[PDB]
């Protein structure tokens, strides 16, 4: 329904909230990376904004954003957690129980955000593309990237996102 | 506290190329920017890059992308910045800055490494003591002095008595003169003072693990 | 590209009176949206690191006195400094950290003082610059103003015009005088080959000649 809403702007704010408390992130904080386009390919009414919340710390960060997404999941019922797993095998092709989920993650995390593909990335404008969204016909699905300021930071915040947009395949009939 | 210690002064043959470092501590390295700067003897601050620690991110000033080279090891928590194909342009003291939180502006900054850019042989200075006439019978207080003369390159440091006296005392810019700098500094003190008091020059100058202390002894 | 220019380049003054220094930049360094002026000034003492001053074109940072004001917006800024004291000396530039990092030519802040003459000092040679082979005759002029003085030698009434070497200090950071150190240069051998050693000092304030002496046979 539109609790998927609700539950990607409670990541959002979360994230934001993390960044700023464990990593010392701000709105005004200087930021490495920067984002150009974001966009989606096949965008069936998913508005899209992207966020500056910038800091020097690139692991403080991926610490920050994998912690907001597992309280985030935790805050799921039981019976909500059990659509994750089938969004989790569709936007990266993993296994999972409803508990082995977070970790996971986690590890897709850690071993893609460390990869020397996005780590040794020096390219300052960096563009967003996920792949698909829907949103429902009455109210779109407002989708926010929020810029962490670094190719590791961007990579776990990426990730969710792959994430959040496969579950938004499960509102629009 | 916050403290960044730089690498000490350095001389290198013109198209050879230098290492310096900072070596960081008091703060968590990995959770602010580390900027350098140039500064040619009399001239103005220039920025040349920062590196982010955390990431080893790099942006350099145009100027100097292909002159400068921004590294950092996480574990030692110190920053390096190497020069390349040096020239008597290159010859100048060298910052490294840590900024503020937002990472826009440099809160912290080393005491510098001086760069010579020379084709000239490190050579050691000789220090002279400078006691005055003879006629000691002419007025209060009194001023003694000390003679560097002929060395090479310009980083020496002069101090009397190991720093306990610092009042009254001036230490001249050192003048170069066929590739051999000459310095020299003065101290002045009460007449009771000396040569009662052991008035003693301590020279430096690394550059030719040179270091001798001398003390002021009267005509 | 980015280009910062200040004005004037440099200015003297006296302590207590008011100064202001203008920072201009060719491109704005203002976010109309947050409303923040990405613009800051720091402060350089004689020999030292550069302090930073004021962030983001009006912003005290910790620990510096209210005297010192930052403002402007844009492209044109101003620094003030209310009531100027002579350890404020220094050179200031401004910083824009809008697009990158720009450094201004910096202003040279000089302290007006009232007129002062020279305390002159003469030493003979070093006895180990001798037995070295060589002899050096020291001339201090101690805490003058204006900064410029004529330094002259005599050699038994005879005026040497090559062989020295002229040093000035950095304006004292305590009672804004200058001082300088004048060395003759000899052969131990041309230095017995004659008796009277003398530095006539001309400064404006006297038409008479401040003269220090000494004859080998003396000592």
């Amino acid at each position: 329904a539109a609790s998927i809403q609700t539950t990607v702007n409670t990541l959002s704010e979360r994230i934001s909230s993390k960044l700023e408390q464990e990593a010392n992130a701000s709105a005004q904080t200087k930021c490495d990376i920067e984002i150009g386009n974001f966009y989606i390919r096949q965008n069936h009414g998913c508005n899209l904004t992207v966020k500056n919340m910038c800091s020097a710390d690139a692991d403080a960060q991926l610490d920050a954003v994998l912690s907001a997404a597992t309280e985030t999941y935790s805050g799921l019922t039981p019976e909500q957690k059990a659509y994750v797993p089938a969004m989790f095998t569709a936007a990266l092709n993993i296994q999972t129980s409803v508990n082995t989920v977070v970790r996971d993650f986690e590890n897709y995390v850690k071993q893609t955000c460390n990869s020397s593909a996005v780590v040794d990335n020096k390219l300052k404008i960096q563009n967003v593309i996920i792949d698909e969204c829907y949103g429902a016909p009455g109210s779109p699905t407002n989708l926010e990237f929020i810029n962490t300021g670094s190719s590791k930071g961007n990579c776990a915040i990426k990730a969710l996102m792959q994430l959040t947009t496969k579950a938004t395949t499960q509102i629009a009939p | 506290q916050v403290q960044l210690q730089q690498s000490g002064a350095e001389l290198a043959k013109p198209g050879a190329s230098v290492k310096m470092s900072c070596k960081a501590s008091g703060y968590t390295f990995t959770r602010y920017w580390m900027h350098w700067v140039k500064q040619r003897p009399g001239q103005g601050l220039e920025w040349i890059g920062y590196i982010n620690p955390s990431t080893g991110y790099t942006e350099y000033n145009q100027k100097f992308k292909d002159k400068a080279t921004l590294t950092a090891d996480k574990s030692s928590s110190t920053v390096y910045m190497q020069l390349s194909s040096l020239t008597s342009e290159d010859s100048a003291v060298y910052y490294c800055a840590r900024t503020t939180v937002d990472g826009y502006d440099f809160a912290y900054w080393g005491q510098g490494t001086l760069v010579t850019v020379s084709a000239a042989k490190t050579t050691a200075p000789s220090v002279y003591p400078l006691a005055p006439g003879s006629a000691a019978q002419t007025n209060s207080m009194v001023t003694l002095g000390c003679l560097v003369k002929g060395y090479f390159p310009e980083p020496v440091t002069v101090t009397w008595n190991s720093g306990s006296l610092s009042s009254g005392v001036h230490t001249f810019p050192a003048v170069l003169q066929s590739d051999l700098y000459t310095l020299s500094s003065s101290v002045t003190v009460p007449s009771s003072t000396w040569p009662s008091e052991t008035v003693t020059c301590n020279v430096a100058h690394p550059a030719s693990s040179t270091k001798v202390d001398k003390k002021i002894v009267p005509r | 590209d980015m280009v910062m220019s200040q004005s004037p380049s440099s200015l003297a003054v006296s302590a207590g009176e008011k100064v202001s220094m203008s920072c201009k930049s060719s491109q704005t360094l203002l976010n109309s949206r947050t409303r923040k002026n990405y613009l800051a000034w720091y402060q350089q003492k004689p020999g030292q690191s550069p302090k930073l001053l004021i962030y983001w074109a009006s912003t005290r940072e910790s620990g510096v006195p209210d005297r010192f004001t930052g403002s402007g917006s844009g492209t044109d800024f101003t620094l003030t400094i209310s009531s100027v004291q002579a350890e404020d000396l220094a050179v200031y530039y401004c910083k824009q950290s809008y697009n990158l990092w720009t450094f201004g030519g910096g202003t040279k802040l000089e302290i007006k003082r009232a007129d002062a003459a020279p305390t002159v000092s003469i030493f003979p040679p070093s006895s180990e610059q001798l037995t070295s082979g060589g002899a050096s005759v020291v001339c201090f002029l101690n805490n003058f103003y204006p900064k410029d003085i004529n330094v002259k030698w005599k050699i038994d009434g005879s005026e040497r015009a090559a062989g020295v070497l002229n040093s000035w200090t950095d304006q004292d950071s305590k009672d804004s005088t200058y001082s300088m150190s004048s060395t003759l240069t000899l052969t131990k051998d041309e230095y017995e080959r004659h008796n009277s050693y003398t530095c006539e000092a001309t400064h404006k304030t006297s038409t008479s000649p401040i003269v220090k002496s000494f004859n080998r046979n003396e000592c």
